[PDB]
Formats: C-alpha cells, sequence, structure tokens
C-alpha cells in the first residue's frame, strides 16, 4: 500500500527496498526562437534510485540523446525510468534485488508495474510523503557528473557518506531529508550553512562535509531555521 | 415459433423472457410461454416475489430440444428441463394452448431489439462459458463469479469468460512495454482475435452475452467483462473498420435497452468517458456517443 507517516520505520527494516524518483529524468530549458516562438532544449537528467537503509545511490544518468526524434517526452520519461529500474533490478544478484520499490510520484506506478511483470514478488508502492529528492541536482558535484556525461552512464555513491558508522539509518535518512528540503526551499541561503566556514571540507570520496557530531547538530539546527523562515517569507508569518 | 410450457406456478414470481417480463401470482393457472421466435437464443428468468435476492434464469435455443419449466420445492427454484419424448411434449403443449393457459412472446413486428442484442450470441459458445454439459440449456444467476474473479471459489459454478488483463504478460510483449500498454492493438488483434476468439464474431458474441447477464441478473463479474471487452477495442489504435462500425451498433442497442434506473450500477464512468472522449476510437462510435449523451449525460 501507500507509504506515509504511519509506517515510516519500515524504511529501515531489513527487507531490501529502493526509492525511485523520476523528477530529474527529463529536464529542459525553455527559450524563444528567432521567429519569436517558444522551444525547449533538453539537458542531461538522472534517475535517483536510493536504498534508504544503506545509503546506496544508483544514479542513472539520462543523456539527451535518448530523446532525439521522440514525441511526448514527459510520458516517455516515465517509461524510460521504468525500463532503467527494471534493467537495474535484473542486473543485481537475486539476494540483492529489492522486495519493494517505492516511487515518489504516482504516475510512475503503471510504467514500473508493467516493466516489472517478470518480478511478481516485488511490490511497487506509492507514498504520501512529499520527499525532497529532486534537490540532489543542486549539489555542485551532482550537477557536474550529470552535466558532464557524454553518453548514458550509471554512477554509484553512498548518499550518507560515512554517517552510518556513527548514526542509525533512521537518523541518516532524517538528516538527508532535512538537508534536501533545505537545498529545495532556498538553495543559496542553504548553500551557506554547509560550506560558508572554510575549515570544514568534504573528502574527495563524499557529498557532505566532515562535520563533527556537534557541528551536525548546529548545521541541522540552521537548516530547520531556514525551512521555517522561508515558510514565513513565503506565507508572511 | 416454439413453446416453453410450465408444469405449474406454485410461487409468486416475476418471469422474464428476453427483454419482456410479467407477474405470476401464487398458484395462478400459468402454463408457459408460446410463439417464441425461432432463430435466436433466448433467456427465461425469474425473481421470486418473496426474495428479490437471486435473479436467476436459463439460456436456451428451441432448435436444440424441447424444454419446459418445473418448480422444485426442495431446491426452491423454477428449473428448466428437457423432455426427450417428442409426442409427449407436443401433446402437453397442444392441450395448454387449447386451454389458452400460455402467454404469447410479445414481439412487435417492426422491433429488431432482441436480434440486435444477440446478433453474435450462439448457444454453443454460451455452453463453453457456462459449463454443465449434461444439459442443452445454461443456468446463470446474480451471484455466480467469473474465472478471473476466482483468481483474485467453486469452479463448477463459474462463468468462464475469456480473461482480459491489461497489466499481464499476455498483454505486454517483452520490450514493447510502453507501446503495448498505451496501444493495445497487439493484444486485441494478435492475442485475442487471431489467437483466442479466432474472429470478431466470437468476440462480439461474448461481449453481448456478458452485457445480457449484467443487465438481466445484475451479475457484477459479467459487467466487468463487458466493460473490459469494450475498453480493449477502444484502447487499440488499429482496429478493422468493420469491427468499429459493428461495435457502435452493438453498444447503441445495449444502451438503448438498459433500464434508465440501473445506469448507476451497470455503467462504469471511467471506461465510458475514456472510450468516448480520450481513446483512439473516441471519434468512431457516433451512434453510441449520441445515445449516451442524450440519455446519460450525468455519467459524463
Ligand atoms: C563542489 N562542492 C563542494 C559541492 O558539491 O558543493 C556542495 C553543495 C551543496 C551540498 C553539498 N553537500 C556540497
Ligand atoms: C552498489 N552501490 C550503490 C554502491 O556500492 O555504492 C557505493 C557505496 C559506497 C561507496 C561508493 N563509492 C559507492
Amino acid at each position: 500500500g501507500a507509504m506515509n507517516s504511519s509506517n515510516y520505520a519500515e524504511l529501515f527494516n531489513n527487507d531490501i527496498k529502493l526509492f525511485v524518483d523520476d523528477t530529474n529524468v527529463y529536464r529542459v530549458t525553455v527559450h524563444k526562437t528567432f521567429e519569436g516562438n517558444v522551444a525547449t532544449k533538453a539537458i542531461n537528467g538522472c534517475i535517483f534510485t536510493l536504498n534508504p537503509k544503506t545509503g546506496h545511490l544508483f544514479l542513472k544518468i539520462i543523456h539527451t540523446s535518448v530523446w532525439a526524434g521522440q514525441k511526448r517526452l514527459s510520458q516517455l520519461a516515465k517509461w524510460k525510468t521504468a525500463e532503467e529500474v527494471s534493467a537495474l533490478v535484473r542486473s543485481l544478484p537475486k539476494e540483492e534485488q529489492p522486495k519493494q520499490i517505492i516511487v515518489t510520484r504516482k504516475a510512475m506506478l503503471d510504467p514500473l508495474e508493467v516493466h516489472m511483470l517478470d518480478f511478481p514478488n516485488i511490490a511497487i508502492r506509492p507514498t504520501e510523503l512529499r520527499l525532497p529528492f529532486s534537490a540532489a541536482m543542486s549539489i555542485d558535484k551532482l550537477s557536474d557528473v550529470v552535466m558532464k556525461a557524454t553518453e548514458p552512464q550509471m554512477v554509484l555513491f553512498n548518499i550518507y557518506d560515512d554517517w552510518l558508522d556513527r548514526i542509525s539509518s533512521y537518523t541518516a535518512f532524517s538528516r538527508l531529508t532535512l538537508l534536501l528540503r533545505a537545498l529545495k526551499t532556498n538553495e543559496e541561503s542553504a548553500k551557506m550553512i554547509l560550506l560558508s566556514d572554510p575549515t570544514i571540507t568534504i573528502k574527495s570520496y563524499h557529498l557532505w562535509p566532515s562535520f563533527t557530531d556537534e557541528q551536525w547538530i548546529t548545521i541541522e539546527s540552521q537548516m530547520r531555521d531556514l525551512i521555517l523562515t522561508e515558510y514565513g517569507r513565503k506565507y508572511n508569518v | 415459433m416454439n413453446t416453453v410450457p410450465f408444469t405449474s406456478a406454485p410461487i409468486e414470481v416475476t418471469i422474464g423472457i428476453d427483454q419482456y417480463s410479467f407477474n405470476v401470482k401464487e398458484n395462478q393457472p400459468f402454463h408457459g410461454i408460446k410463439d417464441i421466435p425461432i432463430g435466436h437464443v433466448h433467456v427465461i428468468h425469474f425473481q421470486h416475489a418473496d426474495n428479490s435476492s437471486m435473479r436467476y434464469g436459463y439460456w436456451f435455443d428451441c432448435r436444440m430440444g424441447n424444454f419446459y419449466i418445473q418448480y422444485d420445492p426442495k431446491d426452491g427454484l423454477y428449473k428448466m428441463m428437457e423432455e426427450r419424448d417428442g409426442a409427449k411434449f407436443e401433446n402437453i403443449v397442444h392441450n395448454f394452448k387449447e386451454r389458452q393457459m400460455m402467454v404469447s412472446y410479445p414481439k412487435i413486428d417492426e422491433d429488431d431489439t432482441w436480434y440486435n442484442l444477440t446478433e453474435f450470441v450462439q448457444m454453443d459458445k454460451i455452453r463453453k462459458i457456462v459449463r454443465k454439459d449434461e444439459n442443452q440449456f445454461s443456468y446463470v444467476d446474480s451471484s455466480m463469479t467469473t474465472v478471473q474473479e476466482n483468481e483474485l471459489s467453486d469452479p463448477a459454478h463459474s462463468l468462464n469468460y475469456t480473461v482480459i488483463n491489461f497489466k499481464s504478460r499476455e498483454a505486454i510483449r517483452p520490450g514493447h512495454e510502453m507501446e503495448d500498454f498505451l496501444d493495445k492493438s497487439y493484444y486485441l488483434n494478435t492475442v485475442m482475435l487471431q489467437g483466442i476468439f479466432k474472429n470478431s464474431s466470437n468476440y462480439f458474441g461474448e461481449l453481448q452475452f456478458a452485457f445480457l447477464n449484467a443487465m438481466f441478473f445484475g451479475n457484477y463479474g459479467s459487467s466487468l467483462q463487458w466493460h473490459a471487452m469494450i475498453e480493449l477495442i477502444c484502447s487499440s489504435a488499429t482496429v478493422p473498420k468493420h469491427m468499429l462500425d459493428k461495435l457502435d451498433e452493438i453498444l447503441y442497442y445495449q444502451i438503448k435497452t438498459l433500464p434508465e434506473q440501473y445506469s448507476d450500477i451497470l455503467l462504469n464512468e471511467r471506461v465510458w468517458n475514456i472510450c468516448l472522449y480520450s481513446s483512439f476510437q473516441k471519434n468512431s462510435l457516433h451512434n453510441t456517443e449520441k445515445i449516451m449523451e442524450n440519455k446519460y449525460p450525468e455519467l459524463l
């Protein structure tokens, strides 16, 4: 069934599961033509496929060539997503395949379900949560492997860096969702919180700074302030 | 013109014969129905006055035998039976006609309704959907479930309609997932028409039979089947032109005949709005769209 606040701890049990977000698969800039009409130019996108218990991110880069000569691209994007997720599952050993796939948008249910007909024991589920996964693409290093791609490519990351050595996956997911909510609502003022201090740096092999435990509390506190504010600046309260 | 005599009418019952119906009182001197047109299947159906629960009835074709009705007080229903003794039957009927104890199948001469509702329905195909091979006629009632319903429980008492499922390996060619799901022509023309039904007449016959069981018995699984068979054609970009023209005629007469007060349960809003306004064939059902818009504009 649908995933919501009530069954949130299920994300961190020992049944393998993947979130799939398709927001950033088909991406365009809209511009004027010489004749004064409007046209779109596509840019590279990505499927965001995340194991919330381990932090294992399978980032399938979608190169603009996959749209050449195709119609109804927003619709095709959902089926392309489902085809790539299906290909990913088939590439994994049986004992690594997910028992559930949770899609962040309901329009992905039927495309994924049809592509996964071969896997009747994999549950395809929606969610009621408003998860902020589009916001990975605002992390410069992520903006860059996607934008630099010249061909289809799968890039493998742990989105939690080394956090699981010190915190649980519940706490790591909550940190991730807070950072991404923050990186959604106001990219610039949330970009200052993470690296406006020049002594905390990211390891070459990571997406987030090496904050200490105490610095993470400060950082997390600053992100919640941002989110509350912008919610005022937005609604005037 | 043939006759279905009744031994008696011991319980008050509304009797249907095709799209006609009449009331019979407890122990009324009623001995059957005469002047039944040859050349068509027919259905004779029952709703007891005391228990509107369970509409039930029998599909039959008088060319296949001499059939009569007899109330069974143990099982509590009117049962169809075959009389194998031809001269016994003729003598029974002639006596009942002489005493004018039979109602006349009341067909208006201009009226093609029943032909139009049963054009492609054959008894031999009914008997494969309703399996009871010791009889030449077929029992159906409001509660019988379909094979597909059982998969989602008594196999002997099921309606064995052709299983249609748009999200199934039969419907979806590996590697044509998006193509086959958004344009069901493969599934309609290759899997179902060429593979399973053999021709469109058998397809239309099952569609018509499913509608009639939905209308006369309120059989929910039959209504599901009728809508699924409509949707499979409407959701196909490539349909033979003769099939579309015949479908429009079929549906038109079904909508024409439907009780105005049953449209709330017998018509699926989603299927009809999709078929008439969003599907590949949205512009191919002129007669059906005009009668639906003038008779059930609320649904749409
Ligand atoms: C190239 N750099 C240092 C980079 O990716 O900057 C960010 C921006 C936003 C979030 C994070 N974690 C890092
Ligand atoms: C199978 N993938 C998701 C995977 O191994 O992801 C990682 C995990 C940790 C570090 C790195 N570099 C990549």
